[PDB]
């Protein structure tokens, strides 16, 4: 349901 | 030191839509 | 947050979001009291009776925001714990005494229009404003009922006297906590609710006009029931252990 975060955070 | 003070309200001197609500009841 | 309204742009620049990386979910609200350190429930990251023990890689807090669900472009900022430290007598056992709990960020954030710390009660502000009849502001992302806001939400909410907090609940109280909420005849309504935990309870000191944070949303039962009460971490009797462990490193 959340919008996707950029992937450098994960 | 700068702790509280919110940008947007108190450095401004704008007050938010409720907060003297809270003031209200001191 | 039950029967509250959309916050205001900027009215909450502590409020931060406690982010499970998989699967990408809400997990609690909690709030900025420096560049480096975020204060929150215990309950939040570790609570065995629901297999729930969160370690610093499972999280992100999200700071500076507004949408529940949208990522804020050039608005939010996400930083990656370091250290998760937990009240060392929080009790999960039985009531959720001491649920306190400190995150330490990998980096500081830089402060802007929409992040902001708020401060941490000394004895006297503790003394003069924690008093029944006062009110506080609870904030969050969590359920609006007992379903979810798109945006923040506020709600104010009076402090109440101790003998009727403990005689609206089974539950033993303590001193490290406080109850607050209307009463059934108030007419007026509102309760935090899941989502919201960890969340902070402010409170507008009216000699210097800073925020302070007061409580942190610990528990209730159910959310917005007519006789019951939030229950919140009395954040001043706990605050030795935090100066504690931010003076530790
Ligand atoms: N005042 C509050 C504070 C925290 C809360 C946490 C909850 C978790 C699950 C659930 N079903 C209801 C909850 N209600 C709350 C009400």
């Amino acid at each position: 349901d959340f919008e996707e975060i950029p992937e450098e955070y994960l | 030191a700068d702790c509280g003070l919110r940008p947007l309200f108190e450095k401004k001197s704008l007050e938010d839509k409720t907060e003297r609500e809270l003031l209200e009841s001191y | 947050i039950v029967e509250g309204s959309d916050a205001e742009i900027g009215m909450s620049p502590w409020q931060v979001m406690l982010f499970r990386k998989s699967p990408q979910e809400l997990l609690c609200g909690a709030s900025l009291i420096s560049d480096r350190w975020v204060l929150t429930a215990a309950h939040c990251l570790l609570y065995p009776p629901w297999d729930k023990n969160f370690t610093e890689n499972d999280l992100l807090v999200r700071i500076g925001k507004h949408s529940r669900t949208r990522y804020e472009r050039n608005i939010e900022k996400i930083s990656m714990l370091e250290k998760i430290y937990i009240h060392p007598r929080y009790n999960w056992r039985e009531n959720l005494d001491r649920d306190i709990a400190l995150m330490k960020l990998k980096k500081p954030v830089a402060f802007s229009d929409y992040i902001h710390p708020v401060c941490l009660p000394d004895r006297e502000t503790a003394a003069s404003l924690l008093q029944a009849g006062y009110k506080g502001r609870v904030t969050g992302w969590g359920n609006l009922k007992e379903g979810q806001p798109s945006v923040l939400q506020v709600v104010n909410l009076p402090i109440v006297e101790r003998p009727v907090c403990k005689d609206s609940t089974r539950i033993r109280i303590t001193d490290n906590m406080f109850c607050a909420g209307y009463k059934p005849d108030e007419g007026k309504r509102g309760d935090a609710c899941e989502g919201d935990s960890g969340g902070p309870f402010v409170m507008k000191s009216p000699f210097n006009n800073r925020w302070y944070q007061m409580g942190i949303v610990s528990w209730g039962e159910g959310c917005d029931r007519d006789g019951k009460y939030g229950f919140y971490t009395h954040v001043f009797r706990l605050k030795k252990w935090i100066q504690k462990v931010i003076d530790q490193f």
